[PDB]
């Protein structure tokens, strides 16, 4: 859960301060972040399953790492980083709706889906960031 | 160089080839006694060891398994033909051939001795080879123990040789060379379907010997350091020195009355600089060699080209130090002083670089972007064709970044030098005139070291490991700017030899590397699972550091080795090394109870116990097993010294087992029996308190015994109180030993097989880069 | 029945060597935030010297127990821990030696060594004893002879 | 013991001292031998046992 809201705030944040124009140092924690976050899902298979009538999807992560030698962002930077963060973006909304759709009785509270059981893996704790919501 | 030397005199790998089969076993005539004790007239036929030589004490057995694992592995072939170790078979009915000459002779012996049954002497001449042409097999009769077949089983079906064909070869070239459209490939042979190679073990570093291990990693950057420089190409057709010089001194106005800083600008300015920075900086990257920064500040030329340097080499490749004085000199000769910026005062220790400061007080868009690409310049890693390899940013390969820095240095031209005099000015302008009036030279410069870069690293077989270097290799700034200042438009790309031989050089280096690590690791595991435990494994890991034949052992302290010794443990066996101990450790018991010099130990029962019978003894006091007795384990008494418990059941005559590779005396004399010798040789060990003196008494009662007629003549039994824990040998049963042994008909191995590959270059002005434009376009 | 200053058992068996590693491989991860980077990789790679002698240094620590314990096993009179008036000055330097050229063979104290130490603690003491007694003696037999 | 020219040897690269500003580089490794050594554990040993 921690992980998954990681990658979600990660997303929102490069969404915001991933703008034309903007001043690198006001992304450079961000785009370190955004990089880890690259680099921890990078060679990951995800599956969010078919229950009802959702479909079953596959997400691969090969992607790579976003620039740092931009002084102020420019179009070409956003626009690469628009690519990324929307398959991000499809992945983290698939498996919220993938984990919103399913119950226990024994352990409600342990993540359902097996995209969020995976991201429960201590090899995603990487991607773990501030928790402010 | 004597490094280079060194590094260049390794061979690829010592190829084995097996002339005979190995054994530790042999057939031996004995003769044989009846159940009273009286010699048979035939003979008997037992295995027994070729080299009989097993020491005293369990420890020294183990330490002897040791060296037999030794000289297994020293034996143990790459290939095998075993039509050259086929000898006739005299006996045979259609003149066949039997592996080895050792299995001809022990057929020779077995057929001509009267002895031999009719059957075996039908066998014998039954042996013979088959040979299938058409499957390139053939299949030899050969007369070996279980053990010794075990072994040479083991080493016929686990050959190191695989198939080789031109496909194959062109494949050995790395992919990249391949893929480069300026190097055409040929070969001018058709390798037959029975050509053989063996793969050379280019496993990644297992000792991690980059991370914890700096005086060793030091040396290993030192050596690719010196091959690099040794295969980068030299530069040709470079702008004449003085003719170049002859051009700077008109652009720079020298006066003769006058003190100027320009006349500097001269200073050190010679093709032998160019090649040597040229030479410097692609082998620093290869090798992963941190690099030092050597320049005068009062020298601004030498400021503008590490501003190009720094533009182009990514600055983790520059110790720390020498990196921030280059950036502080840069930024108060040249930076600050145009944009009326106060001199920074920049402090030691800082976190940020001089460049990183500047580049967030710098207002100016082309001098503060330029600025942010330096600071954020690093090497990419990425694992290319399963290696390791640092990458250049693609602006830096097609030369854009030349672009961008001349575009902060005409920013910089610009500018007033508020606070400065005129003069200041001028000598800035002048050195950026110097820099600028070669932007073309200078992009064609980025673009031929990028070229020769990744061109040289696609023959990297070990993964380039980016960490600092303890020692530096020092780069003079007048070399840089030699190179900028007389770098041609002639295009230099390393040769298809070159290319070839420095692969070959890394492949050499790699595959001793992995074989040497196998060894350690084979040997250092064996003495683990033996139980050395006075074994002090220093010298393993020097043996292993000097066959490396790049360290100097002299120089190496016993911790580092036996750090080198628990990495080295962690690691897991050789498939072929593993199976062997596997082997050894089965068979090294019915190997040690083969012996005729040692006893596994002694039964001291004060009882009568009737002497065995056995046909190669007669009567024998031999036990089979410690059963139904208190075992002493003689090598936990020798550790550990105390007697008190051996002392104790010996004075109180307890039956007991004294356990332990024991030396034995064998007594045929009947009377001494009757005497009861063989009770006699314990009082020593409480007298003494040492055991390694015992020597207990073996018994070999029969006809040949001068007094045999006690025997005989009185329907006796023989008995005694101490019994030998010892085996009785096996019986060669010559049709059971035989066995098939198949190989290959026969095959040719190759070594170098980049010697059937012919290769040439496009003509250098046609040269390209990775985005298909020329490398240098200037005229 | 006599008292003795005896070490913690994590020096005995030398693995508080171990915490000593780990603590000063910490040291040698340390940014060292405002030391100039030559001299912070100086006292990184000391500390990785000392760091890298683990085994060694375990080794040394085991041996320097095992031989205070040994020889301690020998000592008859009490071991009274008192802040002396005059010192014994070790340089740091001689510890540096001894951890940097400890091998890995062990030597103990030989059992005649330690009965000639025994021996010589024993002679002291009973002197000791027999001079205390022979002073007390004549002591109280002057004043009780009324010998003032 | 470890041969006192292979450690010095190996403390002298590790250190880098020559390279540094210090006002005492000799005397950085003074005091590193096989004497010095035993002297301490003398030193150590007797200290706690007197």
């Amino acid at each position: 859960m921690d992980v998954l809201y990681s990658l979600s705030k990660t997303l929102k944040d490069a969404r915001d301060k991933i703008v034309e124009g903007t001043l690198y140092s006001n992304v450079s924690d961000l785009i370190q972040q955004f990089n880890q976050m690259i680099i921890t899902m990078n060679g990951n298979e995800f599956q969010t399953g078919g229950i009802g009538n959702l479909p079953i999807r596959n997400w691969n992560f090969d992607f790579g790492l976003l620039g740092t030698t931009l002084l102020n962002l420019d179009a070409n930077y956003v626009e690469t980083a628009r690519n990324t963060i929307d398959y991000f973006v499809d992945f983290v909304d698939n498996v919220c709706m993938d984990e919103m759709v399913r119950e226990s009785q024994r352990n409600g509270i342990a993540p359902q889906s097996d995209s969020l059981r995976k991201l429960s893996g201590i090899k995603f704790k990487r991607i773990n960031f501030d928790n402010s919501s | 160089e004597s490094i280079l030397k060194k590094l260049e005199d390794i061979k690829p790998e010592q190829v084995k080839k097996q002339t005979k089969l190995f054994r530790i076993f042999e057939p031996r005539q004995l003769p044989v006694y009846r159940a009273n004790g009286e010699k048979e007239l035939r003979n008997r036929w037992y295995w027994k060891l070729k080299r009989d030589t097993l020491p005293d004490g369990d420890y020294d057995v183990r330490e002897y398994f040791l060296n037999l694992y030794d000289q297994v592995l020293t034996e143990m072939p790459d290939y095998l033909l075993l039509k050259d170790m086929a000898v006739e078979n005299k006996n045979s009915r259609d003149a066949g051939k039997v592996v080895d000459s050792e299995t001809a002779a022990i057929c020779d012996a077995i057929f001509q001795d009267e002895e031999t049954e009719g059957v075996v002497r039908r066998f014998i001449a039954e042996m013979r080879q088959r040979v299938q042409a058409d499957r390139n097999v053939v299949n030899y009769p050969s007369i070996l123990h279980p053990i010794d077949h075990a072994f040479n089983e083991y080493f016929l079906q686990h050959q190191l040789v695989e198939p080789l064909n031109n496909d194959i070869i062109f494949n050995y070239i790395p992919e990249r060379i391949r893929n480069d459209v300026n190097y055409i490939l040929n070969m001018d042979r058709n390798l037959p379907s029975t050509a053989r190679y063996i793969r050379p073990n280019l496993l990644q570093d297992r000792l991690n010997l980059h991370d914890n291990f700096e005086s060793l990693w030091d040396t290993i950057t030192t050596s690719n350091y010196i091959l690099a420089r040794s295969v980068v190409p030299d530069l040709k057709e470079l702008v004449s020195t003085e003719a170049q010089i002859q051009k700077m001194s008109q652009d720079l106005q020298l006066e003769a009355l006058t003190i100027q800083s320009e006349t500097q600008f001269l200073t050190g300015i010679n093709s032998q600089a160019a090649n040597d920075c040229f030479k410097t900086l692609i082998a620093a990257m290869l090798s992963q060699r941190t690099m030092s920064l050597d320049f005068v500040t009062t020298n601004y030329m030498s400021l503008i080209s590490g501003m190009w340097l720094l533009t182009v080499v990514p600055n983790d490749m520059f110790i720390r130090e020498s990196l921030v004085a280059c950036q502080l000199a840069i930024i108060n000769t040249i930076i600050y002083p145009a944009f009326g910026m106060q001199r920074m005062h920049y402090r030691n220790g800082d976190p940020q670089t001089p460049f990183q400061i500047a580049e967030q007080q710098i207002q100016n868009f082309q001098v503060a972007n330029w600025l942010h690409f330096v600071n954020n310049n690093q090497f990419r890693q990425v694992v290319i064709d399963g290696v390791l390899n640092q990458v250049l940013n693609d602006n830096i390969r097609n030369g854009h970044v030349v672009n961008q820095l001349m575009e902060a240095l005409m920013q910089l031209s610009r500018q007033q030098f508020p606070t400065m005099p005129v003069d200041y000015k001028r000598s800035i302008q002048r050195g950026i005139l110097l820099l600028s009036n070669r932007l073309g030279q200078l992009v064609d410069l980025t673009r031929l070291l990028a070229y020769n870069y990744e061109t040289l690293m696609a023959c990297i077989t070990m993964n380039m490991q980016h960490v600092q270097t303890l020692t530096t290799e020092k780069l003079q700034l007048t070399s840089v700017t030699s190179l900028c200042m007389l770098i041609g438009n002639a295009t230099v790309i390393p040769s298809p030899q070159t290319l070839f031989h420095y692969y070959n050089v890394n492949v050499n280096f790699h595959s001793n590397y992995n074989e040497r690590i196998n060894d350690a690791v084979a040997i250092i595991t064996a003495a683990n699972r033996l139980n050395l435990y006075q074994k002090k494994m220093k010298s393993i890991v020097e043996d292993f550091l000097k066959r490396l034949q790049i360290f100097d052992i002299s120089r190496v302290p016993d911790d580092q080795m036996y750090r080198l010794r628990d990495r080295l443990r962690l690691l897991p066996v050789e498939i072929r090394r593993l199976d062997i101990f596997n082997l050894i450790l089965m068979n090294m018991e019915q190997i040690e109870r083969a012996s005729d010099k040692i006893a596994q130990g002694v039964i001291i029962a004060y009882r009568d116990m009737q002497l065995e019978r056995d046909e190669m003894y007669g009567y024998v006091n031999i036990a089979r097993n410690l059963d139904g007795f208190q075992q002493i384990n003689l090598e936990e008494l020798m550790r550990t010294g105390d007697y008190a418990q051996i002392t104790n059941m010996l004075l109180n005559n307890q039956p007991v087992a004294l356990v332990g590779a024991l030396p034995f005396i064998t007594d045929s004399s009947v009377i001494s029996l009757v005497a009861k010798l063989d009770a006699t040789v314990f009082a020593q060990i409480v007298k003494l308190r040492k055991v390694d003196t015992l020597k207990p008494i073996l018994y070999k009662i029969n006809s040949d015994s001068n007094d045999f007629y006690l025997v005989a003549n009185y329907d006796w039994v023989p008995t005694s109180t101490t019994k030998v824990y010892k085996q009785i040998p096996q019986q060669f049963d010559f049709r059971a030993s035989m066995h098939m042994l198949t190989s290959n008909l026969t095959f040719t191995v190759y070594s170098d097989l980049l010697a059937f590959v012919s290769a040439d270059t496009v003509e250098p002005i046609n040269a390209v880069a990775f985005d298909n434009m020329r490398i240098m376009n200037e005229l």
